[PDB]
């Protein structure tokens, strides 16, 4: 990677929910590279193909490349070493690995009315994380694609704001972002041998017994289902209903599994004595 | 022999299609696939032709079956079901195993049954093997990003069918009905249904009376697609319950040349509270909406759904 | 001459819709999907006139196109990984009955691995058929392979089918710039199709009859005459391409400072374009490294080969494939180039390399390794291992 | 051992009877098909037990016999011409998921030429699907193929599907002594299939799940190595065969007055037969030259004809075969022996044959003519075109 | 537009299956061809399938078509058909040809249609193509030297299907029905028919209905093979007259939901009259026959044969 | 430089599917009665059709034969015919050897024989065997395309037949061949009954039209005339005929012609199934055989 290093090239990773959010992911990158273009940058815009095809709530991503330079880095599917991390949707925080590979000076965007000291308890350890920013392009917005790029610029700087604003369907919301955007700044690849080695014979695995580990699906949730067992009649509808087995039926009533809860709100949507409602999963620490 | 179930409190706790799969929120093939493991039991093989069922539930180097899983070709669901058949009828009788003769269900998408794996199934009906196959239909090749297929309804919106100028339905041509090309002509045959997920205990049901058969059953369960219907994740029951309300899927059970219907709809909905609420049928105009529905009525003529549309 | 930043399926797509193709069967798989997509939209908005057909498969769609084509249509269609291996009985009556069908293929892995990225192991199962084969390293030359594989294809010295290859992925979805020709360009450049033999009641023929056991021999030679004729039909193409359309294109082979090269990279596809990034970073260090790219895989350019790369200590070959059980254990250029450069088997060493497996990418790192084991190789002048594994073996 | 005069077809049912094996597949097509007909009167005579599937094709007959070795049971199944290539798609899955799978090829021509005669070039069309290949050019040996390979594909270490070739009419039809083997020999040769994974409801497993991206090459190198120690279970194979059944066989090279011969016709198959014959009576001439039969195609023994072949003034490829578009203009066998022989390029003359084309034999006559054309090569040392198609060029 | 052909006499002359083919004396199929090329006339296109009506027709390098026709895999006779549709009508509305729109037939064997060919079969009449699919059915592979297949007979003796202490009938599996397979399910699917070279007329007459639909039609053709089911050159219709009249073949026009039945038959026989003269059914015993009649009955209830077996 | 002295070929003529499996088992009965022995069925002719000549090929010899693989001989030493009829329009004397036999299965008289086959060239001897009666001919769906034959070998009219063709060449004992036959006795009386008499003393490729692509025909397929495959012919009775044209509209070969006069047969291309005469309701067709006719 020495002889092969961008050190003018940038990395941008957008992290958005699958199919519902990832047109937005795609336009944040979209803005911000034909902006770029504007001042004599190479650029680069796609979707992650590794993540294709997209389901409903899993977190996908999109990615952006801007260089002074030719891009020598085009047939890599991923940005394995972001500078930029965006997210569309607030629970991203939340057991999904935004900060992977992050490099020195970075800055991560997130979509919040949340304080920046809540999301902190979300994030973990920060690592080299250089800079936060918050902003809330849900009601800017009332596409969240400006007001969500507009803040990026306001901490990294990357393009002009007038470039920018000469590139989105709405300047206004951009320009919002850029002036409410609340900034922090804070303190600053396996063998071939191993990878073979965890290659089974034919491919073949064993098959579960309880849970399937292989796919946890936890962090797909948006929302989570929560019960009022006052309000419960015990129909069990919701149980039968769940595609993702879920609930589990004790003489308690409906046990929800929050290991793999993707929270697509089925068992909310049948249930015909609204003892289940729809909650933000921010609201949660577990 | 795989009792009936009587109701949802008398339905089976114990799951066979455990929680972790890359499907989409609010999968309709995903809940089929569950009540399909919950009503056939351990003793059952499943075989996933090549599709969303397959991908985004073995996503990436696993499995949510605790029972044996092979993956096959979109081409042969039913070729390679007949082989496992044949292949356990033949090591017992020359006790070469101990092991009793398993539930051998196909678990094969529209494409996979309808279009390009019908060759394999109708050839496997003929064979009369001991072997249940069921066709999930999301009325699309979903996995490939949405697609034109068979079962894909009239003037519906896929990335084959977009709605423009010269094509204004997007898709010109009318579903082929599978579960009726292949009830008639296969003297084996011996059971043919059609299920939806709206209904989970008819439907788990109609598994166990097509495993419970000595020979070749075929289910075409109706599982509505969020990310391909474009519509929300907790919709999908709904969705479920609609097109049956609506006449756009029939429940029955045809034997010996007779349809017996499984739910009684009283009263039929117009085909519009179904399709407005999906929006691959967002750019049809209210005569499109007319075909369909006079295509409905037919549809419902030849099963014996005899009841008028209320506010029509 | 409209320039556009353009991904190499819809690229393909404006090539197949200045060709005013007649016929189009599609089917799903990716990464060639988005090509028929582009296709379904375009005939949906009138920007083509076309019958878009919905395929039931493979072997449907390249049957669709045979029979078309001998009603005298110009037919396009294509697929990707195992749809390449279901519609494989179709591709040699369709040479057989000089049907110059055009196919694009998309490039991925069988099953296994499945339905990911890409490898080159789909077409070149179709070695044998009869075919024009090449590969696209870039969407500009998608577009424009399109466009000649249709003139020397459909050439009647020639009336020969074409696989129109690019790799998944890296060429059918990273955009790039694309000069997309005016059809003033086309016109001038491709003539409307013409076979000696078509499917007409008012001049009727019987095609593909049972032939004479004893007349097995002459069908087969008169086949293989038609295609060592292809490269003297295809060399006209190219300059004719560049006098129309301003892009001088190489019949056989994509040199990249190769002059002083004392040992050069050979292969295929998108790949190459990566070789020569890390070729021309060696060259500015003062290391006489080149790469040589494949343009025509089929017919097999093996005098070419002989001619022009017989100047080099030691030749490393790429083969992003897995080619089982070949001989030299590295892939079938490996064993095509060796058998080029025969006759300078004790001067000109040559080793193999096999990468981009499952779809991976070939590294900036990974073709520096091979350039430095070229090295090895051109001071020793011995060779070890006829191929290397990368990266588990080198 | 009870001698029979009996066809290619009897004496491959009868290696099968012998294999006890538990799954037939079946359809017709010339000439492969008496195999199947004679199967289905062991069954019906009660010769042989075993479940006889009435295909409804071939891409359904090798889709049979894949989930049926997944359930444990030991199966057979067999094509012919385009019955080969229709069943393309499922020879990697097969292969992939490590299922022995057996499948007799009674060689025939694609279409076109049509269904008169024989040419490998159906069968060489799955030469990187990960199988073991070889051809069989007696009747006799059709039968000892057929076990050697059950024994070496479920070898543990192996685990990987074979084609049983065998040329069309010539051995498929054509009769021959056949010494038939006793149960208790075959017995002691061929132990039960027993595969690590295996779809059974009380030791429950996913086979072929989706795997990750970054998994594709260690899946792929994985089957890579499992192919190559194929050469030293074959060798174990062919000297446990010898003990047995009182035949020695070569794993790699059936050759025929090679050790003093200047100038060599290489190739395989029944043809390799006529060669043979014609070898013999031109060393009572006084001519020294030789044939090298190759009985083992896939995994291609590179580095024993390395070896074996390179004490030689002049090597004749014989390619029963349209391969076409391939380097050097002649076919698979020329490219991959050329390239075997690399380091020997400028000393050891190599030139392809393409006869037998249609289904047409090679004659003694036209292999007189290959072995005139070697001493002329062989006295100047030069080479003027790489290949010949017999009768039209030589 | 195909008008009705009155009588035998009042047929047309003109032949477009021309004398000269290598096909069995008294070939079934080729009456068959013989009969479909008359009623078709001289704008048609034929698409043969690998089988009989394609190897022994055209052996060697000939053939007996005055029409155009072109070789098609046994997998795509259908699918290949759909593209000759397709590029004519394609062709036509671009203004690259002035050619009318031809007659596209296909002339496939059961193995072709039922078995094999199934599923190119299904896609056109799902995509709706305006092409005539015609099954030719011997009830084997016959060129192959007669080879087991979906409609071959229950306890019928071939190649694959022979007669042993194991398998006392040889072929276990009863036929498949594709004419009613295809029937249901395809909107696009205007006109089914049956028809055997016992009745010339109706055949003909069959095939120009289905030429005249503003869609697929498909035409389901009993075609007994005297080399396959062993009997002699010259009673060949004998056995495609006596099939009918014992109910071992129905003809029929399935149409809008509704059987309508071609032949009136007043009194239908037995099997065993049929099958006796036929050395294919030589080893089955009365409990075979007997099988094969109530299957025979029951099949004959699905088109309406009410009339009790004389 | 590749004869073969010690080599004998043998071609049998048949008529096919009615005959395919006599002359095979005439063939294979020797060989297992002999040396070194070749037995197989011309797969050229394959498939067989219904009284198309079709060929069963023999090759016995004291030396190891080199010459397997050639589908045909091309060179005969004993040409045998099953059927009677195939001395007319098929060339069955093509590059025949001296010293020759040729075996005729009939009841007809030599000269009568000789009078269509004009010149015997380097023919030495011919044998006629009425095996008509002895045996019975035999057919079965069984040994084919190289199947084993569940009836046995030299179970019909084969046995019968290959006796003749010992009692004049004297290839294998009679023992020996009755040992490999189902029915002994009947070649006991073809070896004994016989009647035998002693006689007196590049261009590919440019036929190879474009991708074998061949003009559809106008009026007949000349390149397939199937006329000589007739054992018998359908003569007509005009003042039986009522011009129902019923034999017109039911032969599979279009070899009727519609005429003012009446219904025309086309004597190139029939194959004589008899159809015609079968299907005629008016009975004015009868089959005779058709080496009763000189034209
Ligand atoms: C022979 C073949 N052709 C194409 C593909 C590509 N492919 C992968 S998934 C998929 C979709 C399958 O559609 P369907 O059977 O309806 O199942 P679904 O995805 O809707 O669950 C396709 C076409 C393939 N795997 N094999
Ligand atoms: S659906 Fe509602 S009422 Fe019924 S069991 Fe679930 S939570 Fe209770
Ligand atoms: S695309 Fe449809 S079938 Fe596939 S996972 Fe998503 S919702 Fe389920
Ligand atoms: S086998 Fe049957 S269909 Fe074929 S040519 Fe002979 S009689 Fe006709
Ligand atoms: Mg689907
Ligand atoms: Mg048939």
């Amino acid at each position: 990677k020495d002889l092969f290093a961008e050190p003018n090239l940038k990395q941008i990773t957008v992290w958005a929910r699958g199919v519902v959010m990832n047109k937005d992911a795609r336009d944040i990158v979209v803005a911000l590279t034909e902006a770029a273009a504007k001042e004599g940058k190479y650029v680069q815009a796609w979707e992650n193909y590794v993540d294709l095809p997209d389901r409903i709530y899993v977190p996908v991503r999109a990615y952006a490349r801007i260089s002074s330079d030719p891009i020598e880095s085009k047939y890599i599917y991923e940005n394995e070493t972001p500078d930029i991390v965006v997210l569309v949707e607030e629970s991203l925080i939340k057991g999904v690995p935004i900060l992977k590979g992050i490099r020195p000076g970075s800055t991560l965007v997130v979509n919040t009315k949340r304080s920046i000291d809540t999301i902190l308890e979300f994030l973990g350890d920060t690592g080299n994380l250089a800079q936060i920013v918050t902003v809330d392009a849900n009601s800017m917005a009332e596409g969240i694609a400006a007001p969500i790029a507009g803040a990026v610029v306001k901490a990294t700087g990357i393009v002009d704001v007038e470039n920018l604003a000469a590139v989105v369907k709405n300047p206004a919301a951009m320009r919002r972002g850029y002036a409410e955007a609340q900034v922090r700044q804070l303190p600053p690849a396996v063998s071939a041998t191993e990878l073979l080695r965890q290659m089974p014979f034919a491919g073949t695995v064993p098959s579960p017994v309880t849970e399937n580990e292989g796919m946890v699906t936890g962090n797909w949730r948006i929302q989570r289902p929560i019960i009022d067992r006052e309000a419960c009649t015990e129909c069990y509808t919701c149980w039968i209903y769940c595609p993702d087995s879920c609930i589990t039926r004790t003489e308690e009533g409906p046990v929800f599994n929050m290991k793999y809860c993707k929270g697509c709100g089925l068992c909310t949507a049948v249930c015909p004595s609204g003892a289940l409602t729809n909650v933000p999963e921010l609201d949660f620490k577990d | 022999m795989l009792d009936r179930i009587a109701s949802i409190k008398k339905a089976p706790d114990e799951e066979y299609y455990v929680p972790g799969h890359r499907t989409c929120a609010g999968c309709g093939p995903a809940l089929t696939y569950r009540l399909v493991a919950k009503a056939a039991g351990p003793n059952t093989i499943f075989i996933g032709p090549t599709g969303c069922m397959y991908v985004a539930n073995t996503s990436y180097g696993c499995g949510p079956w605790r029972v044996p899983w092979i993956h096959a070709q979109i081409t042969n669901g039913g070729a390679v079901a007949s082989g496992i058949e044949a292949a356990y009828k033949a090591m017992i009788r020359k006790k070469k195993t101990d092991a009793e003769f398993p539930n051998i269900i196909v678990m094969a998408g529209d494409g996979g049954a309808v279009d390009i794996g019908l060759q394999a199934l109708s050839a496997m009906l003929y064979r009369g093997h001991d072997v249940l196959f069921i066709c999930y239909d999301n009325e699309s090749y979903a996995n490939t990003g949405i697609q034109t297929s068979p079962t894909t309804p009239y003037g519906a919106n896929t990335t084959f069918t977009p709605p423009g100028e010269v094509v204004p339905e997007g898709k010109k041509l009318f579903p082929k009905d599978n579960p009726k090309v292949i009830a008639h002509g296969h003297p084996e045959l011996k059971y043919v249904a059609t299920a939806s997920i709206g209904w989970p205990v008819d439907l788990m049901n109609k598994v166990r009376k097509g495993l419970n058969q000595e020979g070749p059953a075929y289910i075409h369960i109706h599982a509505p697609c969020p990310k391909g219907w474009q519509f929300p994740a907790d919709k999908t029951i709904e969705m479920a319950k609609l097109a049956v309300q609506t006449g756009m899927f029939q429940l029955y059970e045809y034997e010996n040349g007779e349809y017996k219907l499984s739910v009684k709809v009283d009263k039929r909905k117009p085909v519009s509270e179904y399709m407005k609420l999906q929006k691959r049928f967002a750019h049809l105009k209210p005569e499109h909406i007319a075909k369909m529905q006079a295509f409905v009525d037919a549809r419902c003529a030849e099963v014996g759904i005899t009841v008028p549309v209320v506010a029509s | 001459g409209k320039v556009r930043n353009i991904s190499g399926c819809v690229a393909v797509a404006h090539g197949v819709r200045l060709a005013d193709v007649d016929v189009i069967c599609s089917y799903p798989i990716r990464p060639y999907t988005g090509i028929m997509s582009e296709l379904a939209r375009m005939v949906a908005d009138g920007e083509l006139d076309a019958e878009f057909v919905h395929g039931e498969g493979e072997h449907a769609q390249l049957s669709v196109v045979y029979g078309a084509s001998a009603a005298g249509a110009r037919v396009f269609t294509g697929s990707s990984g195992v749809g390449v291996t279901y519609a494989m009985e179709v591709y040699s009556p369709i040479s057989g009955e000089r049907l110059p069908v055009q196919m694009a293929i998309a490039d991925r892995t069988l099953d296994p691995p499945g339905d990911f990225g890409e490898e080159h192991t789909d077409a070149e199962c179709c070695r044998d058929q009869g075919w024009i084969q090449g590969w696209a390293s870039t969407p500009q030359e998608a577009l424009d392979n399109t466009l000649i594989y249709y003139r020397v294809g459909e050439d009647q010295r020639v009336l020969l089918p074409q696989y129109a290859c690019l790799d998944g992925y890296f060429v059918s979805h990273i955009l790039g710039p694309v000069d997309i020709p005016d059809e003033a360009q086309v016109k001038e450049f491709l003539p409307p199709y013409k076979n000696h033999h078509v499917l007409d009641p008012r001049k009727p023929q019987i095609i593909g009859p049972q032939i004479e056991p004893a007349m097995g021999p002459p069908l087969q030679y008169q086949r293989y005459q038609a295609v060592k004729g292809v490269h003297k039909v295809l060399e006209e193409a190219c300059d004719e391409f560049a006098r129309i359309f301003g892009r001088k294109y190489d019949p056989y082979l994509d040199e990249y400072l190769t002059d002083d090269a004392e040992v050069i990279i050979f292969g295929q596809g998108a790949h190459m374009e990566t070789a020569k990034a890390v070729a021309r970073r060696l060259r500015n260090l003062g290391e006489k490294v080149g790469v040589a790219r494949l343009r025509t895989f089929r017919p097999f350019p093996t005098e070419q080969i002989k001619e022009r790369l017989s100047k080099f200590k030691a030749i490393g070959v790429l083969d992003v494939s897995a080619n089982f059980g070949i001989s030299c254990s590295g892939g079938v250029l490996l064993s095509e180039l060796r058998a080029a450069l025969y006759d300078y088997g004790d001067k000109v060493k040559t080793v193999g390399f096999v990468a981009g497996l499952g779809g991976e990418v070939v590294t900036h790192d990974e073709f520096y390794r091979m350039f430095q084991k070229l090295k090895e190789i051109a001071k020793t002048g011995k060779v070890e291992q006829t191929s290397y594994w990368i990266p588990f073996e080198l």
